[PDB]
């Protein structure tokens, strides 16, 4: 009776109702998967580019390939718009500065053309080299540009004034809401000339990322003052700060209290303090008591996103902690450096940080008096950690992180192990097996015992892993460590740390060990980041040698060994050759620069697009 | 909720808030297994949204236009994230195929297609 069906003349799909098509797209975040979709039919392809949210547009606005394009390229729903990466990578885009009236009915064409194919634009990210690029560009999103992101890698240009960067927006989008400043380089006094001067439109901020690209020493609480007052309606606020009190201007126990006053609705709040290994504060005390982080906790009860990454110490922070719990019920995400004194579980019970049962991520840098008791009283008060790491606790030990492991079965999915005294590797590995096949990401440096490896069972979950290195340390130990079967593992991030004049130079025909994952099935994207490691082609052969027998490397961003001397990084001849062999390749950043043609990566590995120089270093170049 | 199908918790669709002559007596009864499930006061919640989800593409589909004149939006997410993760990593043909597509472009017309998809990174 039930026969099978034959050919059919009808689609399913395009039998739909164009706004059921319309959401289906929607769900579709694959780039690749959405450019494949409007390959399909015709009417796929109005269904992608009508429900496409976001975009990063790839070449030369001011080529003409662009600018002569049809109106079926076209996204009405695009709200977020990314014209950072840009190619070239760095120069003003829509610049007023010349390198005289030609060039202002250019920018004005490639201002008009982008609001075409992106006419509601609520979220904007551009290389911001000069603020002629904010004012040639807002124009025609001016009325809807809720969100805008700034990138500057770039010197600062010295003639500007204080607070140039900023006014262009300030002056012109009067629905901006969110600023993100954290790539975006410029002096600390930029950032307040121009907030505390413009009471009209920073009175409307809700979202400020004040990191600077890592270039300022923090600001200071005669700056974070003026800039906290100017905004009472800040929920987010990530920025820097100067916490040394060997600085009269530093940050301490009047200037959290005085920022917690200016911003009573802040949410989340990432306060960090600038790392330099030349002072190298271990244990030097800041101007943070508890006694005032109470007072500053009770000033914030909407807080649910609190980061005070520190390097000077915070001393018996446990009673801080518990007025966290109390004052701030809806606290989630924790993550503190350098506090002391967080846990002392002496008494039972659950001081300390194990008060606050709400925690779903915690994170505890420089720990020195965090031990197997503390840790063993978190895992009775915090049962939703999902999220849990230690970074430089030297008294925690295998039995700790194994009972914790333990008892956070259920909830405990990625775990970050940084640098902690008592933990190795292959040890450490071997303590995370009651959620070897549960956790999801992991965060390790890694540490050999020369005696268990060459010189057990399947992470079924684990699809991300982090790994931090030393200078001429080898990564071949990882798989008889513990890491010999990992399934879904598909991207690893690799950094090297440490001098490279002081390692003794590794024995020739000897290599990092890349060529080691391959036993990895998935193993698709890889961040190999030697920035911090430093005959320098003798070292990118030592840490490159290999990577071609990845067969399924898909995506691949490469940061090269920094110069002594040198302003340019730049690809050792042999460097290029390692990842010309690369021949799974579909994306190839490398931040840095190369004397080969960027052509003769395409010719060597077929399936590649997506290639860039960035070069979000700092000290940027500048290249023309 | 005595619910009468078409061809013989009632409240997750707001075109409830009966006659249903648009939904068969088989796609309804996935329907109202979907709301039984959910209205529960985590991963086996969206373990069996997986697992209710195994079903056939001419099933599927008769799921989405259910969901979409019923107004129940938990339901109408569902069923289109799994058309939309069936069209990832397929390349255009792969995508004809699954869904019996056919190819109406020019070949400048797809040739305009591939050039407009050079300006997005991936």
């Amino acid at each position: 009776e039930e026969v099978e069906e034959g050919r059919s003349s009808s689609s399913a799909i395009l039998d739909l109702p164009e706004p059921l098509l319309l959401h289906i797209l929607s769900f579709l975040t694959d780039v690749r998967s959405r450019h494949r979709a409007a390959l399909a039919c015709g009417r796929m392809r109005a269904a992608e580019r009508a429900t496409r949210s976001e975009l990063s547009l790839r070449g030369d606005p001011r080529s003409p390939g662009f600018l002569f394009l049809s109106h079926a390229f076209r996204f009405p729903a695009l709200e977020h718009l990314d014209l950072s990466l840009v190619s070239p990578w760095g120069h003003p885009l829509l610049s007023s500065v010349p390198p005289p009236e030609a060039i202002s009915e250019q920018n004005a064409f490639i201002a008009a053309r982008l609001a075409g194919c992106f006419p509601a634009v609520t979220s904007l990210a551009v290389y911001c080299r000069d603020p002629t690029t904010l004012a040639n560009l807002t124009p025609h999103w001016q009325a809807s540009l809720r969100r805008v992101k700034l990138v500057r890698w770039h010197q600062r240009p010295p003639t500007l004034p204080d607070g140039a960067d900023l006014e262009p927006l300030l002056e012109t989008c009067a629905a901006l809401r969110e600023l993100d400043l954290s790539e975006f380089y410029c002096w600390t006094e930029d950032v307040v000339r121009a907030l505390t001067t413009h009471p009209s439109a920073t009175a409307a901020l809700t979202h400020l990322d004040l990191g600077l690209a890592a270039a300022t020493d923090g600001f200071k609480s005669s700056e974070l003052g003026p800039i906290a007052a100017s905004c009472p309606n800040l929920r987010k606020l990530v920025a820097p700060c100067l916490f040394n009190p060997r600085f009269s201007d530093c940050v301490g126990d009047d200037a959290l209290l005085s920022l917690a006053t200016s911003c009573p609705r802040l949410t989340v709040l990432r306060l960090s303090e600038p790392f330099e290994a030349a002072a190298n504060i271990q244990r030097e005390e800041a101007a943070i008591t508890v006694a005032g982080l109470v007072a500053f906790f009770a000033a914030l009860p909407a807080l649910e996103d609190f980061t005070m990454d520190l390097q000077h110490n915070v001393l018996e922070a446990a009673p801080a902690m518990e007025a966290l719990a109390r004052r701030c019920p809806r606290i989630k995400f924790l993550t503190l450096g350098s506090f002391q004194g967080l846990c002392k579980a002496s008494w039972l019970h659950l001081d300390g940080v194990a008060v606050c049962g709400g925690l779903e991520s915690l994170y505890m840098k420089n720990c020195q008096d965090l031990t197997d008791a503390s840790l063993a009283a978190i895992g009775r008060g915090c049962r939703r950690l999902a999220k849990f790491g230690i970074h430089g606790c030297d008294l925690v030990t295998s039995a700790g992180i194994r009972r914790l492991a333990f008892t956070l079965r259920p909830t405990l999915k990625e775990v970050t192990v940084l640098h902690c005294r008592l933990l190795h590797t292959a040890e450490c590995l071997t303590a995370l097996s009651p959620i070897r096949d549960r956790i999801e990401s992991l965060e390790i440096n890694c540490v050999w015992n020369t005696t268990e490896n060459l010189y057990l069972g399947s992470w079924e979950m684990l699809r991300s892993l982090s790994l931090w290195f030393s200078a001429g340390q080898l990564l071949s130990p990882l798989i008889s460590a513990g890491l010999d079967s990992c399934p879904v593992l598909e991207e690893i991030s690799i950094k090297v740390e440490g001098d490279c004049r002081t390692c003794p130079r590794p024995a020739p025909r000897t290599i990092f060990g890349l060529s080691d994952l391959a036993g990895f099935p998935v193993l698709a994207k890889m961040k190999l980041d030697l920035s911090e490691a430093v005959d320098l082609s003798l070292w990118e052969r030592f840490y490159l040698h290999g990577i071609e027998s990845l067969q399924t490397l898909y995506e691949l961003d490469y940061w090269p060994p920094q110069d002594k001397d040198v302003h340019h990084r730049s690809l050792t001849l042999p460097a290029v050759g390692l990842i010309q062999r690369c021949v799974g390749l579909r994306k190839l950043f490398i931040h840095g620069t190369t004397h080969e043609h960027f052509m003769t990566f395409f010719l060597s590995i077929p399936n590649l697009r997506d290639m860039q120089l960035r070069e979000d270093y700092y000290p940027a170049p500048e290249n023309d | 909720i005595v619910l009468k199908s078409s061809d013989g918790v009632a409240l997750e669709s707001q075109t409830i808030a009966v006659p249903l002559p648009n939904v068969t007596s088989k796609i309804l009864a996935k329907v109202i297994e979907y709301c039984k499930r959910h209205v529960e006061a985590d991963d086996d919640l969206k373990a069996w949204d997986a697992d209710f989800m195994k079903i056939d593409q001419a099933t599927l589909f008769e799921l989405i236009l259910a969901a979409n004149y019923l107004n129940i939006k938990n339901l109408l997410d569902l069923t289109c994230q799994t058309v939309a993760d069936m069209i990832k990593g397929k390349t255009p043909e792969e995508i004809r195929t699954t869904f019996n597509i056919k190819n109406d472009f020019t070949p400048e017309e797809e040739e305009e297609v591939r050039r407009e998809n050079q300006w997005a990174f991936e």
